RNA sequence: UCUGGUUGAUCCUGCCAGUUCAUAUGCUUGUCUCAAAGAUUAAGCCAUGCAUGUCUAAGUAUAAGCAAUUUAUACAGUGAAACUGCGAAUGGCUCAUUAAAUCAGUUAUCGUUUAUUUGAUAGUUCCUUUACUACAUGGUAUAACUGUGGUAAUUCUAGAGCUAAUACAUGCUAAUCUCGACCCUUUGGAAGAGAUGUAUUUAUUAGAAAUGUCUUCGGACUCUUUGAUGAUUCAUAAUAACUUUUCGAAUCGCAUGGCCUUGUGCUGGCGAUGGUUCAUUCAAAUUUCUGCCCUAUCAACUUUCGAUGGUAGGAUAGUGGCCUACCAUGGUUUCAACGGGUAACGGGGAAUAAGGGUUCGAUUCCGGAGAGGGAGCCUGAGAAACGGCUACCA
RNA sequence: UUUACUUUGAAAAAAUUAGAGUGUUCAAAGCAGGCGGCUCGAAUAUAUUAGCAUGGAAUAAUAGAAUAGG
């Protein structure tokens, strides 16, 4: 049902356009997928050629990356806190890429002590609301993947300018 | 159509192969290989049309199966096989040895080369690249990937490949003054020398060339084939010597 | 800059905030080639254009025209108009004809209308634009 | 021949139905389930209103 | 921007093959003297006179036999409009620098393209641009006509045996409506 | 277009009379060569038959098949059926729709997919339950076949019993390379310090006055260390993890060579089919610029239900209002937008003409589109397929 | 200075058209190779516009820190 046809549209002048042919394979596109939080439900697509891609219908888990740090932990997904394309996926908690989610801090917080033996000195410091939000026990993180594309929720902690800006905007 | 074709009208097929037009309603479609479908000679068209061994199609599949012919060393039974420029055809029962060089009408010509130089062929420098791990290859006209290529070999460069091992063993350069063969255009099958190479980014590049006769031609670069340097060209050139 | 609900920035530019060797973001450009110069706007501006020739992920590739701004009305994007002279056989004379252009301009450059500009083309922008603004005049 | 008359429209209603569509949207300015399923006259009138207000008359 | 600066480094390009096998002398050299033909193409006149003179420098190194390949080529690049113009200027040139260098009946080989060359920019269409009152340039080679001043070095270095190639083109013209 | 009249005889303007192609049709029709076959704007409807299948030595035969044989001891010749693989997306036909659409020439993919062909390309030694299949794993399995059956009827098939694989699903087996003390001074030995695939997703990183001394007169002494494009966040490499996660030969024919410590030991030839990535080829999808017949008694159109653009997401093989959410109010137009007509598929071409022009082009080649009319799909590298499937209308 | 315009060169499939050779018995056609090196043979051409490269002094638009000021 779904096309990616631009001959449905109207010409730039205005005109509406004639159908010049039925729709064609190669010109189709699929039903969305709302990933959402939950046990993992993955099914696979056959795409053009003998490709594949992968549908994360449900997923709670994903490989965020302290960029700061340079390390990437695998890490449960809270929620979805933020979205800037629509207010309805965040309500719904839909997990797309760009999304703002809460992620668990454990794996971040055991590697730092590990790593810096702290709970030297001046390349542990960090940002105070990084610090923070470690305080509380979730990282605010945005989501880098495509869920419905490649199947994972992968993403990265937020830091700085980015961090203010969505700290204003929540 | 909803997919590649696979018949060829002998009226769409290419004029260098001079086929009969009452002869049939179809031609030889070159098969899927090392050189492009309008820059190509099947096989069966060489040995039919050309030298005249078979007489129709059934005989020239009779001849390929019995692995009569060679490819650039290699046994051939395809009857399409898109044999192309510079390739060596070799009939051992024969003794014959054949060079794909196109003649000034622009058409492939039937040229006889000794064993020695049936063992080498030339193949212009299509691209230079590094592969996985690091691995420089150099991409031919006949689509040959070669690694380990000498450092100093560049696109448009000619590179000479040893049949037996597929390896270069020598290269000419692109410059100004080098002998070179035309291989598309109105100039297809003159030679040669290069004056000048007219330089257009964005677009693409003109080459000047001026012959023994000093008649003087341009020539868009990907036409232009480096065979030698003037007067030592490195493969036989064919009765006329690429002249008018 | 940040005048939007996501946050705008170079895809795959880090500024890492533990080093802070420069007071400035660092940021990306490059120069679109064929003999454009790379405004110094560009190169030391602050705005984030992912459809720029100079900063964003866009290739100027193919044909080179040259056109008068004939609107500015609508946001990083403006019109231009190309006037020709077609031949008719018959009446061995010209008639005027023109075709309008959108054309995607980067904040980069500074445009009125009225002015000459050379644009590039690169790949589809949008449902209409296929050029972009490499120069001002 | 958008809108020429074919030999057996009926045959074709829904060709015929398409070129309504087409028509409304271009004619615009002027007035202004899933099959692959598991489980599936005029003169007279004036005459006699010219009549009727004779006698009334 | 530095193109006329560089234009020396073909004579020292020239010196340093110079020094090859003979078979590197061949193999070099013209490479080398035609990449300076093709900078006479550009359209500015600095630069032209920039080649010319690293041409007659290379020349004065180079024998007179070598007059004939520098010649051919430069007939093979300037073929239309000032290109002809500015294939007689440079022509005179080499042949006013290598006057010294230039022995007895060294010009014979290169005597026929000579004269063809001032007779087409006396009396060809050459000539008639040269005397064009319609014809406004600024550049030098136009303006100026060398091939009287050519005439002269070329019949000091004839032999006589071969002057009878000066005199042909006079007897066609004289033929010819004058 | 010319010719003859209209006067007693001329000129000019008028009048009168005569002066190939297409369709339909009439009569005649012996010989040679050659060649075509539309038409009710009815792309209206079709009885019957046929037009797409396919096996090499080389995927799978205990057919209760045939024929053989030194009369058979796993099989072996040939081989129906059936599984498996490939093809059926080519070809052929028609011109309904379609007026910047198709198409023609000319561009781009630094914007994407690509079966097949051709060329390259993958020793990861080790890493506790070694309680160990690799001299080689399972039914987590079935067809053909045997047998019991239903229906008036179809290339309809049910229940039960069997049995294979290049089907399906699992899974393994003393290496190479940097330095190198010490001896020895070369054809060197090596105590020892070290290093170790792909595929997917994300983040980060890289991708820029030695003019001396000695020497045997050679040479040695310190240093270098990515490539390409007009142009890139390119090619490629590195780090940290990630994965319902891949791949890294449990395959087949012909033949029986070489070493021995004489073992059905070790090793070994020429081919077939596969397999990861890259390149190539056959393609596909989009795409830049210019060019279409009549209509102004069609002057404003598009935008509520995407029209023009921005940000983000989704979807796609991928760009993109292609779709969604939020934003602005844009975009085309007397240089004719928009609307309408078209007995409009476009071109190469055909006819006529002295030249300019006018007309025709369903029709041997190229491109597009369709398969009674709309809509949606499975399989596959490739189809919105129709001699494939499902619904609705006739 | 730039553009228009004009010259030249690539490009614009084959078939079709013009043209060259050839006793298909002639012709309509079809067709490229002969003798034992012979200097033997389609030599070929053709396309208004748009894009690409190139030579131009006129013509027609377009420009100037032109003959400026103290
Ligand atoms: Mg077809
Ligand atoms: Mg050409
Ligand atoms: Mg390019
Ligand atoms: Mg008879
Ligand atoms: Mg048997
Ligand atoms: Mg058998
Ligand atoms: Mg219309
Ligand atoms: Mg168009
Ligand atoms: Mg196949
Ligand atoms: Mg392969
Ligand atoms: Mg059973
Ligand atoms: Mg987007
Ligand atoms: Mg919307
Ligand atoms: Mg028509
Ligand atoms: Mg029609
Ligand atoms: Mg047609
Ligand atoms: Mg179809
Ligand atoms: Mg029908
Ligand atoms: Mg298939
Ligand atoms: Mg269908
Ligand atoms: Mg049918
Ligand atoms: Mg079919
Ligand atoms: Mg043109």
């Amino acid at each position: 049902g779904i096309s990616r046809d631009s001959r449905h549209k109207r010409s730039a002048t205005g005109a509406k356009r004639a159908q010049f042919r039925k729709k064609r394979k190669f010109e189709l596109g699929r039903q969305p997928a709302n990933t959402k939080i939950g046990a993992k439900r993955i099914h696979s697509v056959r795409t053009r050629g003998g490709n594949k891609k992968y549908r994360a219908l449900r997923i709670e888990t994903g490989n965020f990356s302290w960029a700061s740090e340079g390390i990437s932990k695998k890490t449960r997904i809270a929620g979805v806190v933020y979205h800037p394309s629509n207010n309805e996926l965040v309500r719904t908690n839909t997990l797309t890429k760009a999304a703002i989610v809460q992620i668990d801090a454990t794996p971040f917080r055991q590697w730092f002590e590990a790593h810096y033996g702290q709970t030297r000195a001046a390349s542990a410091k960090i940002e105070s609301s990084v610090e923070s939000q470690f305080s509380a026990g979730r990282l605010y993180a945005c989501i880098s993947s495509r869920p419905g594309q490649s199947g994972r929720c992968d993403g990265y902690i937020l830091e700085g300018e980015e961090l203010a800006f969505y700290l204003r905007r929540l | 159509a909803r997919g590649p074709k696979k018949h060829l009208k002998r009226l769409a097929a290419p004029h260098h192969w001079l086929l009969d037009k009452l002869s049939g309603c179809y031609a030889p479609r070159p098969s899927a290989g090392p050189h492009k479908l309008r820059e190509s000679l099947p096989l069966i068209v060489f040995l039919r049309n050309r030298l005249k061994y078979a007489l129709n199609g059934r005989e020239v599949k009779a001849i390929l199966m019995q692995r009569h012919v060679k490819v650039d060393g290699k046994v051939r039974t395809d009857t399409t096989y898109p044999a192309g420029f510079m390739d060596v055809i070799t009939l051992d029962a024969t003794n014959e040895n054949f060079r794909l060089v196109y003649d000034v009408k622009g058409r492939f010509a039937v040229h006889r080369i000794t064993d020695e130089e049936a063992s080498y062929k030339l193949g212009k420098v299509k691209k230079v690249q590094l592969g996985k791990k690091g691995v420089p290859y150099v991409v031919t006209h006949d689509g040959r990937t070669i690694r380990y290529p000498d450092p100093n070999i560049k696109v448009n460069d000619t590179v000479k490949i040893d049949l037996a091992s597929g390896k270069i063993t020598d290269f000419i350069k692109f410059d100004a003054g080098k002998l070179v063969y035309v291989t598309g255009g109105r100039n297809l099958g003159r030679i040669g020398t290069i004056v000048h190479k007219e330089r257009h980014d964005g677009g693409f590049d003109l080459v000047h060339i001026k012959d023994s006769l000093d008649n003087t031609f341009v020539t868009r670069l990907n036409n232009v084939f480096v065979i030698g340097e003037q007067g030592k060209p490195y493969i036989s050139l064919p009765k006329g010597k690429g002249i008018k | 800059v940040q005048s939007e609900r996501a946050f705008q920035k170079q895809p795959h530019i880090f500024n890492n905030p533990k080093v802070k060797t420069s007071k400035r973001t660092k940021r990306w450009y490059k120069n679109a080639g064929l003999g454009f110069k790379t405004p110094k706007t560009a190169i030391e501006g602050s705005y984030i254009d992912k459809k720029c020739p100079f900063t964003g992920l866009v290739s100027i590739r193919g044909k080179i025209l040259t056109g008068t701004v004939v609107s500015t009305k609508m946001h990083r994007t403006i019109v231009i108009r190309r006037a020709y002279l077609h031949y008719i056989p018959k009446y061995n004379r010209y008639e005027k004809r023109h075709k309008n252009v959108p054309v995607h301009v980067s904040p980069a450059f500074r445009v009125q209308v009225g002015d000459i500009v050379t644009v590039g083309q690169c790949r589809p922008i949008s449902k209409t634009v296929r050029f972009n603004v490499v120069k001002v005049s | 021949g958008t809108y020429r008359k074919r030999f057996n429209e009926k045959a074709r209603s829904g060709h015929m139905a398409k070129l309504k569509e087409l028509k409304r949207i271009r004619n615009k300015q002027f007035t202004r389930p899933n099959a692959n399923a598991e489980i599936l006259s005029r003169l007279k009138k004036k005459r006699l209103d010219k009549f009727i207000e004779h006698q009334l008359k | 921007e530095t193109i006329i600066e560089r234009m020396p480094i073909a004579e020292a390009l020239v010196n340093i093959v110079l020094g090859l096998t003979n078979d590197d002398i061949t193999n070099f050299l013209p490479s080398i003297l035609t990449n300076i033909c093709q900078v006479l193409r550009s359209k500015s006149e600095e630069l032209r006179d920039a080649v010319r003179v690293t041409l007659g420098k290379i020349s004065i190194i180079l024998g007179a036999e070598y007059l004939v390949f520098v010649i051919k080529e430069l007939m093979a690049t300037l073929k239309r409009g000032s290109q002809i113009h500015v294939l007689s200027y440079t022509v005179h040139y080499i042949l006013k620098s290598m006057h010294g260098v230039l022995k007895h009946s060294d010009l014979d080989t290169s005597s026929s393209m000579i004269v063809k060359i001032i007779m087409e920019n006396i009396f060809g269409f050459a000539g008639e641009e040269k005397d064009s009152e319609n014809y406004h340039t600024k550049v030098k080679e136009i303006k100026s006509n060398k091939s009287y001043d050519a005439g002269e070095i070329l019949a000091s270095n004839i032999s006589l045996t071969e002057f009878g190639t000066l005199l042909s083109p006079v007897k066609a013209l004289l033929m010819v409506r004058i």
